[PDB]
């Protein structure tokens, strides 16, 4: 009200709307869904077109070979982000021989979140993002808010109507949690999850776009036809 | 009026009522403690567990710094985190220089200084987290709680988040009921049994309990985080105090 | 750019059949003095590598806390710090590599040879050199300065090539190891008779060994 | 240093600062611009509110860039000076590295790149100027006339007013001025100048300032005298 | 953050004027009238000092006439500490054109720089613009005896006679009713103090309330002469001219 | 006041938001993509008729391979051209290649966002920027101040932008020749231009892979508008 | 309203901001006093330890800031502890760069500089904090030189700080007006600490036990803090009389 | 952090008015009276210390004070603002002068540096101004004794005799009559004192009452013999016995 | 005087033939009258079908070589996954080379 002039103001009551106000950026995009096995991870986003003349907004970018995340909301602000995690990914290859751990690059991802919250004249980061990777740990699946906010799950969805497959995800969990060395099934399981975000439309081969990642399996996105065989 | 407008202005009380906002953000915030024992400190915190979905035992919350000193804290996590990389920076230096690992009150000073410092300013926010944090040095063992304000005390027991007066209250029965000292093993077991009691303030959600102890016989010294069969003991001794 | 002022002599190294040892004597000259007599110039980082170095003794020491900050660092917020995310010789040397060739680039070398010896996470064996130039390589043998000249030749004839490792015993490869070492205090007018020698294996971990002299000497024919 | 953003968008999508630097320019004196066939002329008014004013040394309305191409403007007479100075520097920048003189066009293109660089930097405010460049291309007889404004778009035109009351002088351009046929002479461009001021001035005494430019670097501004005799010869037609 | 305390010095109004200068002319009307007059022969400064006091040692004062150069002099209309400022960077380009083309600065490139640094105030830095107006006397080999007048817009304009500070609109009207072409440093010294005395808010003017000064080539043979009159000198100025 | 680069209650950056208000008060420009090469057309609109036409400039050349139009406050779109022109020549330098359609506008929309308290606000202009590479053939792209791209089959921007894009939702398929491209845009351009369309207050271009981008003469599209006029009226 | 939130002047020439600075020295509910001996210069201050849970050891507003140099604060622990490492750090600096020990009064000024800087330039808040500088000087002997936030400092015979301020000060001023000397006549440290806790005693009419105090004594060469032990000394002594 | 104010906190006002320089104008107008009395041989500037309690040494607090060995200084207003002018103003005579020209700096010149730092307060990003007007006494060979007064605006003007401060409109009037140009400069302490006591409520004494003199050079205060050209500060404080001796012939 | 430069020895050549192309080089590494190794690779794949040796100091080779590999990387997250042509490969050494023209990289390079 009075107190979301700026990123700097707490409110009287300990809360910053400018950080809740990016967060609400992250509610208006589209869905995309998250989810890992022991042996894979899997990102799927549902893509949004301007008309039907348009093309449909890229969700997915690969950060590495072992590493890449799906976004909702400020698509520019995704590129700097994932721009970011690129850098720190190739700096840990180059300086140290060594893959980025998953869970270091969330607490990158936090830190540098978190100065443009605490900061004059800046302003926070308008995505949200889900990072899957695998790592001398296994599968790993992350969510970051702009808030700072990086958690480590086994599912989870982010955008408009999410809740729905976050729900599905809940209930599904014993099952999808065991799906080793059948990418494909973890895939169904991932499409299956995104399908309770959907009202009006359905999924399409330019609608669809799915990531995965695991054991012996680079980070690979698939758009086009690649993705009708899970339609 | 307008005053609470903009850090780093006096009301006409002598109040700073931002840093007084970052306090309800703090309030706001899951349970966090510190108990200091015979020869060290333990640091125990309340993990609300907000859905299924997130993995046990993985979002770690309890922070090392150097390679003797722990910290804690409730509000906005990544304030706390913030906090704690300047301290490690300052803990850095300090052992560059001195050679020697940077004593707990030479840490709580540093860190103390630095959140001082953005109160000083209208151009950055207070922190929004207060701090429980200490270790074992040359001298003994220290356990501090640090506030938005830049203020710190040393205590016996300390708490923080949205159960602290639960927790307060907890920590002070200990205190009377042991003038000459508790172990380092009591220690984490009274930790485990307080955040089980202040999680009443927290009753809608489960949560995870995750403990911390530096101690001069335990651990060497050096900070570690309590696992497997210790942890399970702690939760037990917890489980049994509230029924 | 600088002189080395306090120095250390010859690291020298080599594999076998399950990891690998090495070896550097104790002592800091300074020129033609032998000023310093209990100087350690093998460092143990965690329980799978250690590092040799010769050369300058200040940038040594200022390396060896390099090392140690390293381990600290790894540490912060890594829950598999003594585990899957513990630190790998071949992270160790390619961070060393790194700064000796940046140090380089910028005209102020750390005035010195470093030999990274350990055994990987898969039970490889890891044995690597760097020096004040940033010049890297790997051989079943290394050695530094003096060992370079003497040493190799000698380890070379029980590892030749890399089919000869898994031939190789860890008794028959200490043994070369220690014969060099006192081929190397016969002639190598900066050597002491005092060492440590470090075995790195993977199946019974770090073995440190101190305060070892080279014995069974001849002279008699003099 | 001082970064505010005083430039920035409204909800309607206006800058308003540079809509109200436009209102600087809508308040200065009138200036006029003319192309004829082989030449351009500017005509700019001069408020006969400051008598005792000393015409030697008084900062003259039309500016030499170079030897070929001239400025005038409306608005804020500092800001002008600021436009005046890094034009007369790019002159000399571009005659130095190209090694030849810089076209009409071009140099227009600059100064109202200077002008637009002011409407979103942060720290400063737009120039207050509008302005009308003229002159001739090296070895070229082909007549140029361009307008500048504090947006930083610019455009040629084959004749052009800005400044107070410039909406009935365009006006009166709009039905004097045919393409088809332009005015052929210096005589005939000189005098539907003039007549076009005349529709806003007030007394055609030293009121009035007239510079003619023709090709190969030849300015010259004509005088008192001179342009009275305009100024008769065009009411004594006006008698009828 | 700061934004909030920010002023906005440098924005134009809604009409397209600039606050800032608008209110320091404003400030400027209230200031003690200066009066400057160009003759054939010479130039006359004169100026009004604000209500005085019988205890200010006026011998050794000046708050209203200022030396640039040799051959160039400035009356001041505003505030005084604004002025020095801009009058010592002002001697520091002359004195920096004099090293480098080892000429006497002309006037007019003086003035023009002067009246840069003031426009800067009003286009960029976010500071409050100088409350100052100058009037410029000074001789040239090229265009002979001037008079310029700069504002805290930065704009400059020349003159033959020109007032600024309080009562320019009564002033202009006397100096545009009685100046002739053809006027002699004289006549122009009898012009501005009859103005002054017409003009002025005080109940007389004596010369305890005036500064006064001439730029002549009244000086011997072929070169210029600059004259900052003395209490006394003024005192007898008055008297000849028929005013005191 | 309140910050540059504040977020609205609904997640929307207000100057964003108000930049996109100013380009709706631009003259339109109409793109559509074809197998046989893309068209661009803008409205000149001229504010007086004194105003010599043919050196209004809303149609622009980036690179042999890569053209641009522009809609709104056309005066900010110079140092976007300045910075797409920079950027093609030095990957040419680089890499002795032709720069990707997409790479370019990426490092143009990369500007977009770099506004604060760089540059104190917003472009107040919108770009369509047509060409062609080996990679992925005929490509036109609409570049916002949001610093978000979206490619088009066929795309209008400017004050008459949603009755031409509907009209162009019924009017495009995929086999399509340049012809009758060129024609399209004419007849588009022509429906929500305040004054009657003719060859000096509109302006076509193309870009071929052959011949590459290529303003239009007013003579050669004076012929186009005849050759509408006609079939128009044969039914 | 905006002369109120920043260091700019008032209407009537004031500067709010500086006020309500004085306003948060009281926020500790805390008084100080401070007097001058023969060969020394003592401190006490209340201390109040209100929470169980705290460790009493680290609860103290006197700081030593160079062997000579004492000093006791009034206003919170964070604006305390600025103050502290800052006049550390300009002591330090002192010496290093002049060859001898900083003196009280000059330390005092320079704290007073920083001070006074707060209340002109607008980035820059006031600290909430009074600052009683304490030393035996080699020139000037015992000092007790005072600071606050309007960036003002003068010396003192004796002095207190705190919300009953004027009660010791008043108290204080009956003792020299009858003594008409500028100090303490006393030779040992311990008598003038026990002057000093009896007069606070009599002035607040409050008894003290050993954990109620924090005392600093200046000598020649020295500053030091007493501890519990030696704090109940001195009671024992004042009792028995 | 960094200063993010960089932008004028003294702005116009509609009216053409200085806001802040107005206001710093009333803060000295509260502040204790000062003046100055120059005389054919000397110039005295006086003050009352007016101290904030009798536990304080107000001896420590020095309003009056030296800036070179010829030239002193006293002020009205807040006095943190006024000792960091002092500071300033004795390292510009020794920048800006002495380390330049081999001397000390004329009086007229100092008060114009003392003068551009106030007005530079006046103007600057992110300050006030400084809530003090100065009065300056000094002597120098070619200008002789001067005195001079310096308001926050950067203004100064040189005066015979003046007043600043709570009651100056009196203490003005009061000089007005007693100032000829023939005054020995015992007679201006004389006329100091006299008018001095009129806004003084108190105690008036050599203990309440600060003095001090431009007059002759004093050899005795130079520190070293044996230099014929450097004779000793002209600008001495007179004790409190000094001012006691001259309250007795009052 | 501390020398930046060294020199390891070895030898390569590169054939190219009509639809094929061989780049070898022999797997010593010395110093002055020493060998370091008698297996120290010095021909690399770098990935799109291109094949590297940066012969004569090999610490600057090693250098060269690896900021190649990171720009064939960085290539791909630019330009959507494009292959980087052996032509374009050239172009994009000769500015890595040329960036080092005042301190270079003391080798001989070969693709
Ligand atoms: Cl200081
Ligand atoms: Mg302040």
């Amino acid at each position: 009200n009075n107190y979301d002039g700026d990123t700097v103001t707490f409110s009287p009551t300990g809360r910053l709307f400018q950080v809740e106000y990016a967060l609400e950026a992250i509610k208006q995009g589209s869905v995309t869904v998250g989810l890992r096995s022991n042996t894979h991870a899997v990102l799927v986003a549902l893509k949004r077109n301007a008309d039907e003349l348009s093309s449909y907004q890229k969700k997915i970018i690969k950060c590495d070979e072992h590493m890449g995340l799906s976004l909702a909301g400020l698509a520019p602000d995704a590129r700097v982000l994932s721009n970011y995690l690129r850098q720190q990914c190739n700096y840990s290859s180059l300086v140290f021989n060594r893959k980025l751990a998953v869970e270091r690059a969330g607490h990158l991802l936090c830190d540098k979140a978190q100065k443009n919250t605490q900061s004059y004249g800046g302003r926070p980061y308008g995505v949200g993002l889900l990072i899957i990777g695998y790592d001398k740990s296994g599968a790993h699946l992350l969510e970051f808010q702009p808030s700072g906010n990086v958690t480590e799950l086994y599912g989870t969805a982010i955008g408009a109507r999410s809740q729905g497959a976050k729900t599905y995800l809940e209930r599904t969990l014993d099952t999808f949690i065991k799906i080793d060395g059948n990418p494909d099934e973890l895939i169904k399981a991932g499409v299956e999850a995104i399908s309770q975000s959907l009202r009006d439309e359905s999924l399409t081969v330019d609608n669809l776009s799915i990531a995965i990642v695991g054991k012996d399996t680079p980070f690979t996105i698939y758009d086009g036809e690649a993705v009708a065989k899970y339609i | 009026t307008g005053y609470d407008l903009s850090n780093s202005v006096f009301s006409p009380d002598g109040r700073n009522f931002q840093v007084e906002y970052a306090v309800k953000a703090v309030e706001n915030g899951t349970t966090s403690i510190g108990i200091k024992c015979n020869d060290g400190v333990v640091f125990a915190v309340e993990k609300l567990i907000t859905s299924k979905l997130l993995v046990p035992q993985k979002n770690v919350k309890i922070q090392v710094v150097d390679r003797h000193i722990g910290c804690v804290y409730s509000g906005l996590i990544p304030d706390g985190r913030h906090l704690v990389n300047r301290g490690r920076e300052e803990a850095a230096s300090f052992k560059k220089l001195y050679k020697t690992p940077i004593p707990i009150p030479a840490f709580a000073d540093r860190l103390g200084q630095y959140v001082q410092a953005h109160t000083l300013y209208n151009s950055v926010r207070p922190f929004g987290v207060s701090t429980i944090f200490g270790g074992v040095d040359k001298n003994g063992a220290h356990l501090y709680m640090l506030e938005p304000s830049g203020s710190y005390w040393g205590y016996k027991g300390a708490a923080t988040g949205k159960g602290r007066q639960s927790a307060k209250a907890e920590l002070e029965k200990l205190v009377d009921h042991h003038p000459e000292g508790l172990s380092a093993r009591e220690a984490v077991k009274q930790a485990a049994k307080i955040i089980y009691l202040a999680h009443e303030d927290n009753k809608e959600k489960d949560f995870e309990l995750e403990i911390s102890w530096c101690s001069l016989s335990e651990t060497n010294g050096l900070h570690k985080f309590v696992k497997g069969d210790l942890l399970q003991e702690a939760i037990d001794f917890a489980q049994k105090e509230i029924n | 750019t600088q002189q080395p002022i306090v120095t250390g002599t010859s690291v020298i190294s080599m594999k076998y059949d399950n990891g690998v040892i090495i070896a550097a004597d104790n002592l800091g000259s300074y020129g033609s003095l032998l000023r310093f007599n209990g100087v350690e110039r093998l460092i143990p980082v965690g329980d799978n590598t250690v590092v040799g170095i010769s050369g300058d003794i200040s940038d040594m020491q200022h390396i060896e806390r390099l090392l140690k900050d390293l381990v600290t660092e790894n540490a912060y917020d890594n829950p598999l710090a003594d585990a899957e995310e513990a630190l790998e010789p071949s992270y160790i040397f390619e961070y060393l590599a790194t700064v000796m060739y940046q140090r380089r680039s910028k005209m102020n070398p750390l005035w010195n040879a470093i030999i990274v010896a350990g055994v990987q996470s898969n039970g490889d064996q890891f044995l690597r050199y760097v020096n004040l130039l940033g010049v890297t390589y790997s051989s079943p043998t290394l050695a530094t300065g003096f060992g370079a000249h003497m040493a190799n030749p000698l380890l070379r004839k029980v590892v030749d090539r890399e089919s000869d490792i898994p031939k190789t015993t860890v008794q028959v490869a200490e043994e070369a190891i220690v014969n060099a070492m006192r081929v190397l205090y016969y002639r190598d007018a900066r050597s002491s008779r005092n060492f440590s020698l470090a075995i790195i294996d993977k199946n019974t971990g770090l073995t440190f060994k101190k305060n070892l002299q080279v014995e069974n000497m001849k002279w008699d024919f003099a | 240093g001082y970064d505010r953003a005083l430039s920035i968008f409204s909800p309607d999508g206006h800058i308003f600062q540079v809509e109200y630097a436009l209102e600087a320019v809508k308040r200065g004196t009138c200036a006029v611009g003319v192309k004829g066939k082989n030449c351009v002329v500017l005509g700019c008014e001069r408020r006969s509110t400051l008598k005792l004013q000393d015409t030697r040394i008084t900062p003259s309305k039309v500016s030499k860039i170079d030897s070929h191409v001239v400025l005038s403007f409306s608005g804020l007479n500092a800001d002008s000076r600021i436009l005046i100075e890094k034009a007369r520097v790019e002159a000399q920048s571009h005659r130095l590295t190209l090694e030849d003189p810089v076209t009409v066009e071009y140099l227009t293109r600059y100064v109202a790149g200077v002008q637009q660089r002011y409407t979103q930097s942060g720290g400063v405010r737009p120039f207050g100027v509008s302005t009308l460049i003229a002159g001739f291309d090296p070895r070229d007889d082909e007549p140029k006339l361009y307008q500048t404004e504090p947006s930083g778009i610019y455009s040629s035109w084959s004749a052009q007013t800005i400044g107070r009351n410039s909406k009935t002088v365009r006006e009166f351009l709009e039905k004097n001025y045919d393409r088809k046929e332009p005015p052929a002479t210096v005589e005939e461009c000189v005098k539907l100048t003039v007549r076009s001021l005349l529709e806003v001035v007030q007394t055609g005494a030293k009121n009035i300032e007239i510079t003619v430019v023709k090709p190969d670097s030849d300015i010259v501004a004509l005088s008192s005298e001179e342009i009275n005799q305009y100024v008769t010869q065009i009411e004594q037609e006006k008698q009828e | 953050g700061s934004r909030r305390y920010d002023s906005r010095t440098t924005i134009f109004s809604p009409e397209g004027r600039l606050y800032q200068v608008e209110y320091a002319l404003e400030s400027i009307s209230h200031a003690g009238t200066a009066i400057g007059i160009m003759a054939s022969d010479g130039i006359v400064l004169a100026a009004e000092r604000k209500v005085t006091s019988t205890l200010l040692e006026q011998d050794t004062s000046t708050e209203k006439l200022y030396k640039l150069n040799d051959k160039i002099a400035v009356a001041v209309a505003g505030l005084t500490a604004d002025a020095e400022i801009l009058i010592n960077t002002a001697r520091i380009h002359a004195q920096n054109y004099l090293k480098t083309y080892n000429e006497d600065i002309p006037v007019e490139i003086l003035v023009r720089r002067l009246s840069d640094i003031k426009q800067g105030y009003t286009q960029h830095g976010g500071l409050r613009p100088f409350g100052v107006s100058f009037i410029y006397a000074g001789y040239d080999d090229r265009y002979g005896y001037q008079l310029y007048t700069s504002n805290p817009s930065g704009n400059y304009t020349g003159w033959k006679a020109i007032s600024v500070g309080a009562n320019t609109s009564a002033a202009q009207t006397l100096l545009q009713m009685d100046y002739k072409d053809d006027m002699k440093v004289d006549d122009a010294i009898e012009l501005a103090l009859k103005t002054l005395s017409k003009t002025t808010d005080s109940s007389a003017l004596t010369y305890d309330r005036l500064e006064f000064a001439t730029i002549r080539k009244g000086a011997n043979d072929g070169e210029v002469y600059q004259k900052i009159f003395k209490p006394q000198e003024i005192k007898d100025i008055l008297v000849k001219t028929g005013i005191t | 006041d309140r910050g540059v680069s504040t977020f609205s209650p609904e997640g929307r950056l207000f100057q964003v938001e108000y930049s996109l208000e100013a380009i709706k008060l631009g003259s339109t420009a109409i793109g559509i993509a074809t197998k046989e090469g893309v068209v661009l057309g803008v409205e000149k609109r001229a504010t007086s008729p004194l105003l010599e036409s043919d050196s209004i400039e809303k149609i622009v050349e980036i690179d042999r391979h890569i053209g641009c139009a522009m809609s709104g406050l056309t005066a900010d779109a110079r140092s976007m051209i300045e910075h797409a022109r920079t950027a093609a020549v030095t990957h040419n330098l680089y890499y002795d290649e032709d720069i990707n359609v997409e790479s370019l506008t990426q490092s143009v929309c990369d500007l977009a966002l770099r506004f604060g308290e760089l540059m104190s606000r917003p472009f107040g202009v919108a770009l369509l920027i047509a060409g062609h590479d080996a990679d992925d053939g005929y490509q036109l792209f609409h570049a916002e101040p949001s610093g978000t791209f979206y490619r088009y089959n066929a795309k209008a921007i400017g004050s008459g932008s949603e009755g031409a894009q509907a009209e162009l939702l019924n009017e495009w398929h995929s086999s399509l020749t340049l012809k009758e491209a060129e024609l399209l845009v004419l007849k588009i351009l022509k429906q929500v231009m305040e004054e009657k369309l003719d060859e000096n207050n509109a302006q076509l271009s193309c870009i071929t892979k052959q011949d590459g981008f290529k303003i239009y003469d007013n003579e050669k599209t004076a012929e186009l508008i005849k050759e509408l006029k006609e079939k128009e009226a044969a039914e | 309203g905006y002369d109120r939130h920043i260091t700019i002047f008032s209407p009537e020439g004031r500067l709010y901001q500086v006020e309500y600075a004085f306003k948060a020295t009281n926020q500790t509910n805390i008084n100080s006093l401070a007097v001058r001996g023969k060969d020394c210069t003592v401190v006490i201050s209340q201390k109040k330890v209100p929470d169980k849970l705290l460790d009493p050891t680290t609860v103290s507003y006197i700081f030593c800031i160079s062997r000579t140099i004492g000093m006791v604060v009034n206003g919170p622990i964070p604006d305390a502890r600025n103050a502290a490492l800052r006049a550390k750090a300009e002591a330090a600096e002192f010496r290093y760069k002049y060859g001898y020990d900083m003196p009280c009064d000059v330390l005092a000024k320079r704290m007073a500089n920083l001070s006074q800087i707060y209340t002109q330039r607008a980035y820059m808040r006031p600290l909430g904090v009074i600052l009683t500088f304490v030393s035996v000087d080699e020139e000037l002997g015992p000092s007790i030189y005072k600071t606050d936030p309007a960036g003002y400092y003068v010396g003192y015979k004796a002095t207190a700080t705190g919300p009953k301020q004027q009660e010791i000060t008043t108290n204080l001023e009956n003792h020299f007006k009858k003594s008409k000397i500028d100090h303490i006549n006393e030779e040992s440290w311990e008598k003038v600490v026990e002057f000093a806790i009896t007069h606070m005693i009599d002035a607040l009419g409050t008894e003290f036990s050993k954990n109620d105090l924090e005392v600093g004594v200046a000598t020649k060469d020295k500053f030091f803090t007493l501890s519990a032990e030696n704090i109940e000394e001195r009671l024992v002594a004042i009792a028995e009389q | 952090m960094t200063d993010r104010y960089s932008f004028s906190l003294t702005t116009f006002s509609p009216s053409g008015k200085l806001g802040q320089i107005d206001y710093a104008l009333t803060a000295v107008k509260q502040g204790v009276t000062s003046l100055g009395i120059k005389a054919t041989n000397g110039v005295v500037i006086a003050t009352e210390k007016k101290s904030s309690s009798p536990l304080a040494m107000s001896e420590t607090l020095s309003k009056v004070s030296l800036l070179t060995p010829d030239i002193g200084a006293v002020y009205s207003g807040m006095g943190p603002d006024y000792r960091v002018l002092v500071d300033k103003s004795r390292k510009v005579a020794h920048t800006s002068y002495k380390r330049i020209y081999g001397e000390y700096p004329p009086t007229k010149l100092l008060v114009s540096e003392v003068a551009k730092i106030m007005q530079e307060a006046t103007q600057s990003g992110g300050v006030r101004p400084f809530g003090v007007s100065l009065l300056i006494a000094g002597h120098d060979e070619f200008n002789g004794f001067s005195l001079y007064q310096v308001d926050p605006s950067g203004s100064y003007f040189p005066w015979k005799a003046t007043a600043i401060g709570k009651g100056s409109v009196a203490a003005k009037t009061f000089l007005e009559k007693r100032w000829n140009d023939e005054l020995e400069l015992e007679d201006a302490i004389h006329i100091a004192l006299l008018t001095l006591k009129e806004s003084v409520e108190g105690e008036f004494n050599g203990d309440t009452i600060e003095l001090a003199i431009i007059g002759d050079e004093n050899p005795d205060l130079l520190g070293y013999t044996g230099i014929p050209t450097d004779k000793g500060p002209r600008f001495r404080k007179l004790t409190s016995q000094e001012i006691n001796d001259r309250l007795e012939a009052l | 005087q501390f020398n930046p430069y060294g020199d390891n020895g070895g030898t390569i050549l590169g054939i190219a033939g009509e639809d094929f192309a061989v780049l070898a080089g022999d797997t010593r590494n010395i110093t002055d009258y020493s060998i370091n190794s008698r297996y120290e690779p010095k021909v690399f794949d770098c990935g799109d079908n291109i094949v590297m040796s940066a012969n004569g100091f090999a610490a600057d080779g090693d250098a060269l070589v690896k900021r190649f590999k990171n720009s064939v990387k960085w290539y791909h997250f630019d330009h959507n996954d494009k292959k980087l042509s052996i032509n374009s490969a050239a172009r994009n050494i000769q500015h890595l080379l040329y960036g080092k023209r005042f301190f270079p990289y003391y080798v001989h390079t070969i693709i």
